[PDB]
RNA sequence: CCUAGUAACGGCGAGUGAAGCGGCAACAGCUCAAAUUUGAAAGCUGGCUUCGGCCCGCGUUGUAAUUUGGAGAGGAUGCUUUGGGCGAGGCUCCUUCUGAGUUCCCUGGAACGGGACGCCACAGAGGGUGAGAGCCCCGUAUAGUUGGAAGCCAAGCCUGUGUAAAGCUCCUUCGACGAGUCGAGUAGUUUGGGAAUGCUGCUCAAAAUGGGAGGUAAAUUUCUUCUAAAGCUAAAUACCGGCCAGAGACCGAUAGCGCACAAGUAGAGUGAUCGAAAGAUGAAAAGCACUUUGAAAAGAGGGUUAAAUAGCACGUGAAAUUGUUGAAAGGGAAGCGCUUGUGACCAGACUUGCGCCCGGCGGAUCAUCCGGUGUUCUCACCGGUGCACUCCGCCGGGCUCAGGCCA
RNA sequence: CCGGGACCGAGGACCGCGCUCUGCAAGGAUGCUGGCGUAAUGGUCACCAGCGACCCGUCUUGAAACACGGACCAAGGAGUCAAGGUUUUGCGCGAGUGUUUGGGUGUAAAACCCGCACGCGUAAUGAAAGUGAACGUAGGUGAGAGCUUCGGCGCAUCAUCGACCGAUCCUGAUGUAUUCGGAUGGAUUUGAGUAGGAGCGUUAAGCCUUGGACCCGAAAGAUGGUGAACUAUGCUUGGAUAGG
RNA sequence: AGACUAAUCGAACCAUCUAGUAGCUGGUUACCGCCGAAGUUUCCCUCAGGAUAGCAGUGUCGACCUUCAGUUUUAUGAGGU
RNA sequence: UUAACUGAACGUGGGCAUUCGAAUGUAUCGACACUAGUGGGCCAUUUUUGGUAAGCAGAACUGGCGAUGCGGGAUGAACCG
RNA sequence: GUCCCACCCAUACCCCGCCCUCAGGGUAGAAACGAUGCCCUGAGGAGUAGGCGGCCGUGGAGGUCAGUGACGAAGCCUAGGGCGUGAGCCCGGGUCGAACGGCCUCUAGUGCAGAUCUUGGUGGUAGUAGCAAAUACUUCAAUGAGAACUUGAAGGACCGAAGUGGGGAAAGGUUCCAUGUGAACAGCGGUUGGACAUGGGUUAGUCGAUCCUAAGCCAUAGGGAAGUUCCGUUUCAAAGGGGC
RNA sequence: GCGAUGGCCAGAAAGUGGUGUUGACGCAAUGUGAUUUCUGCCCAGUGCUCUGAAUGUCAAAGUGAAGAAAUUCAACCAAGC
RNA sequence: AUUAACGAGAUUCCCACUGUCCCUAUCUACUAUCUAGCGAAACCACAGCCAAGGGAACGGGCUUGGCAAAAUCAGCGGGGAA
RNA sequence: GUGUGAAUACAAACCAUGAAAGUGUGGCCUAUCGAUCCUUUAGUCCCUCGAAAUUUGAGGCUAGAGGUGCCAGAAAAGUUAC
């Protein structure tokens, strides 16, 4: 029953929405427990980083093109060309996506790098002390500071473009002969008649035969 | 705050402030909306008018991304240029170098023309360009090139 | 968390209402049908056994190895990889032990109260003891210490080895892939799903670059993306029902669960089921010996206690209603408002203060000056010097002014 | 111009207006005297006397009503909470604003710190494809607080005439994938627009909506269970009723 | 005979959905200070009820704007009791 | 618009106070924001409709009760002060 | 009926005192001030429904009074006092026995005469209505504190074999017998009791259950139903028992 | 009304039931109400029942034509009317 | 349309009989009544003498008059719009 | 000072009549009529079917018609003497 100027009220609450109600209480108890199990499972993975590898993506709507994110593995093609054996990737903190394409050349190109300096980071102990192998560290470098995050060591360096860049006169491009305005109108009517065009040519081609 | 509300002023009093002859009943009117072509009418024309009928023709499954185009004026362009680098150019120290402003990197698509602009040449990167930000840009020496 | 009260549905009325992207928590992948071991069913339940094995049976209408689309098979080609046994040390559980006053005086039935003097503190959380206790007692904080049981993790060492099995680089060629299913028509239900989103009944019933999807029905021609009709798997999420624990700006016996008590009890109904009321003597029963009146219940003395104005009808004991004693009123109601009178009872206030003159007593110390210190830098304090017409306290006498109530 | 009577005494150094001018009746009372210093004055309670006075709460044009509820006492007993709006008051920052989904840390449900995204705001208009805000010192005229070298410049706001952007209806230049393109100039049209930004978070009050919604109250409707020890009908098996 | 079916029958009894809805009756708890009403207009299966305008309160800002008036005088129009 | 710079609106400049051109008052100027109650009324002077008439039914201007005590009508919501 | 003198009293009019509201002024080279203070001047006060402002109390939380108390805290009674217009605050006397207040902020299950309100308790009516069907009682002695309704004897009566007699089925569950007894119950009394307290009492080859079937109920073979389960009792079944 | 391949009736269904251990002198459904003497006229209306040459009306499926298809248009056509 | 027998069915008349009546009178048993013992309930704003007036148009309470003397027992059915 | 009905005065086009000035936006004036949703026709040659084309079909924008007489507009027969 509305009585003056209003807005026009639309409020969900003609179920039984009471006994469905879920208050949060336990926020502060909650994060006291996700703080035991990070710190008792980095116990158990002594030397080890508790992450693993990721690779570069890019968001793939035409908002958000523009920046770039982690993905969640590298492609079987990326693991061949950084000389890595497709079953030995995963036991060494690399993880491995088998339904993903590069179908360009620039991603292929930037996560082969970032795979490749990963390999010299690593210090691979022997499955035996006693008898060491050929791939093992030969126990002499094995001493040297580590890292444990390997999220914030390895993340993404720079997410956008440069806001600007500063160049001098005299360098500055010389515009499209009609304009920039005029060059959106003209391609914007070529794609609308793509169809009338085409038939009333191709007909001619007939009609003079 | 309880201890200071209307409700403690009326002890004492009967009928708490709802009057005698109307009594405060359960729902006099109907619930929510009821009423809107019949007893409601006349507020529900008085104002929102407009609420009753159909106009224009429906979309189906509408996906907002494809609508994304966020549009900045000329007269705030310059502001997209750190300040202290601002400063110099309009001082007039640099005198042979002219900056080049990446439209997308701060989240624009469309760049409307609506202000002034200083006569310093600039290089502006955008995915859309209006026919009067085109002419301004151009006639104080800078150039405005598409860039997808 | 956001998208979002959005696209969409709806006597387009009242109303209803998702998904893609994006940030974060937590992260882990895999095995079957379709191939001839065919130069050797190479596989398994059961019984007996000295523990080495044997026997029957299931099974060729298919039991192991090999392959699962990410491939793979079949060929080339050179390198590389793979078993067992010890094991310090660390972490979980239970159990041994832990600092300081009963010092002195007063009130009290009893100090745990008041005053004076002490000590401990990685311990001043909480409870008991005849009243508010850090030092009377149990416990509390800190790392160690006595003894015992069973599982984990793991620094680093000691020994076999290619009959076998595994990884990588390239290729002419091969490359088997789930049917009364998919799909279509019709009917009912449901959804935001709109010429029909999912499900189920009936009729018809496929194919091999084939098939499904691309949110408007249909025909022709292109394009993008996956591989259905067989199967397994930890974590981030829900919950006070079961067994425990720690807490609160929650309630304080008509409150809080129906139940602080022999409460789902006593009780009602043929039955399904309905379902209450009820906490508190005192620090300690020390719960009244004995005499006397009475048939008895009980009464009067006399006792215990700080108190019986605490006596098992017991802490504190209000109102409605009642008894005795004292005062008063009453010719068909009582109560009440304004203003006197009589009688009873009662709070205030007043009972001196200041000043001057004369007389008496007692003391150190008024003006002035010198030294030290402080401070608002010109105003003060302390020590010394004074030494009786000065200064101060008390007493006696005289005088002026003011001070209570009604006129 | 001379008598008689009643009620009252506010203020608290001087200042003023004046006169009959060693002074005064002129911006508010002082002087003399007596009795008593306690139940005397005064206050409370009970009673008699003069005058006045219908039982409260509620609906109603009208209640003391022959309108309803009320024998008496003690304890209990009724506008609350959450989400979403709206105007006004206080506070922080300000073309920006908001740490707490989450991470770091801690004397541990407290306190302190960090950042990528995201929400609202900064740009509107059409059903839609789409397009997208300066002729002028951001305009002219009449009023405007305040300032001023006195000539003038003129905030906020009110009225009025114009300019620009989107929609609707006309006009159709240069050019040309010869059917595309849409310059320029108009029109008793139209918008929740531009014309030197005002918003975001939080606190308190009034109001609104759905929720048990200020408290107590129907005659009904639906889901699942228990009864023939009374009474109704029937079946198998038994019993009982002088003398004319 | 609308009779009887456990003192219940023109549709038995028990628990739950359920604190079922009510434009209709009843009640709604301390004091002082200042202001102070309406039963009328239009629409509604509306007439014991709602929305809308009116009367009322509070919070303010623009000036102290010299503007105004349930009134009289003077000049000039309309009316059919 | 007119045969026509002939008209029409809006303008620049200039002239006219020695008295800004009827009375009285100004114990109350303008604008905006949010919201409560009410929407059953009744009585009286004059005018007035239906009815034999009514403490009956229905209207116009203004004053009252409702929402209000006090002094008169012995008493009496509306009469006189 | 008309005219003329004097006189009586409203919360109305005039003058004065005091309270509150509103409006307009004064107060710093501060010898100054709950500046929210103080001083001077003028006008006004009726009110249901309703609006706003200021204050007083109750249960809890933070800060502060270096707050009160077993030499007596809280609570309760009191025609005993003081303050405020008012809600209320403070003190004196009596009883009692262990905790409790003032001031500024925060918070809410925060103030009662009514609702045929909820639970508990108590009055007038009132020593009143009443304790009247089934024909009926009397003398002596014993026991005992106490005898119309205990016991013995002797008189008078009733039931009058379809009984107020002698035994059973259903149902009840110790009500049976003995000894003893304060209160309560036996609508008067009580030495008596189906009440209270302490003990005791129910023996079967022959009397019943146990055996057989009736109306009727339920398993098995089978068929329905998502299912709790419905039908089916010789039915479309490989269904048994006798001797050495 | 009915000769068992049946009439009346129960059940969510069933290899399920009642009448039925039944067969027209029987089972099932209605009206009048001993005996005596009688029981008239009306088939327009509303019901019940019978006979299909009649083509009038006419569903799904099926048949024919046009179209690139979705689709549209024609005959034929059970019971009932 | 008639109808023998039958009926705790509805109606009218005649004989016998009578306290139904003119018109009332008397007797008996158990209560009511008094005493000893025991001992409730409905109901209740406060209460309880009238005449007229006005008023919500029928007052116990208001106005003007009549009047008015403690405490009590057995009956009664006008009023308390019981 | 919302809607519906009806009415008055101009502006920009195209016409009728009259020699011309002029008159004409239905009947000399005061009554003679109708929302949302849905269906249907006229108009431009216009926009969309959201992976890209071409023709059917469907959906949009502007103006009329199909109707609510309870006429600011629900889809609607009786009885109770239980």
């Amino acid at each position: 029953a509305i009585k003056h100027n209003q807005q026009i009220p639309n409020n969900h609450f003609r179920k039984h929405w009471q006994r469905r109600v879920r208050c949060h209480f336990d926020q502060p108890g909650k994060k006291v427990t996700r703080r035991l199990a990070r710190r008792a499972k980095a116990a158990a993975l002594a030397p080890r980083p508790v992450d693993k590898l990721r690779p570069i993506v890019r968001c793939p709507t035409v908002k958000y093109n523009r920046r770039t994110r982690l993905g969640r593995g590298f492609t079987l093609e990326e693991l061949k060309a950084a000389g890595i054996p497709r079953l030995l990737a995963p036991t060494i903190g690399i993880a491995v996506d088998h339904r993903r394409k590069n179908l360009s050349e620039e991603s292929l190109a930037a996560n082969v790098q970032r795979l490749k300096d990963y390999k010299a980071r690593l210090i691979l102990f022997p499955r035996k002390s006693n008898k060491p192998k050929k791939a093992d560290t030969p126990k002499d470098q094995q001493t040297a500071e580590t890292t444990t995050s390997l999220r914030t060591s390895f993340g993404v360096e720079q997410p956008l473009a440069p806001g600007f860049t500063e160049i001098s006169k005299s360098e500055i491009p010389a515009g499209i002969e009609g304009g920039a305005y005029r060059a959106l109108r003209k391609a914007r009517s070529d794609a609308r008649l793509v169809g009338v065009r085409e038939k009333r040519a191709k007909e001619k081609a007939e009609a003079e035969a | 705050p309880t201890r200071f509300s209307k409700t403690r002023k009326h002890r004492g009093h009967v009928s708490a402030g709802k009057g005698r002859v109307g009594k405060h009943r359960k729902h006099p009117g109907g619930r929510g909306m009821a009423g809107g072509q019949h007893h409601h009418r006349t507020n529900l024309d008085k104002y929102h008018p407009g609420y009753f009928g159909k106009v224009g023709m429906r979309h189906f499954h509408l996906l907002r991304n494809h609508y994304w185009r966020p549009s900045i004026n000329i007269d705030k362009l310059w502001s997209l240029v750190p300040s202290d680098v601002r400063e110099q150019y309009l001082s007039g120290q640099k005198k042979d170098t002219a900056p080049v402003i990446d439209l997308l990197s701060h989240g624009y698509a469309k760049l409307l023309g609506k202000g002034r602009l200083p006569e310093i040449p600039v290089v502006v990167r955008a995915r859309y360009v209006s026919a009067e930000a085109e002419r301004k840009v151009k006639e104080a020496g800078g150039v405005v090139e598409l860039v997808a």
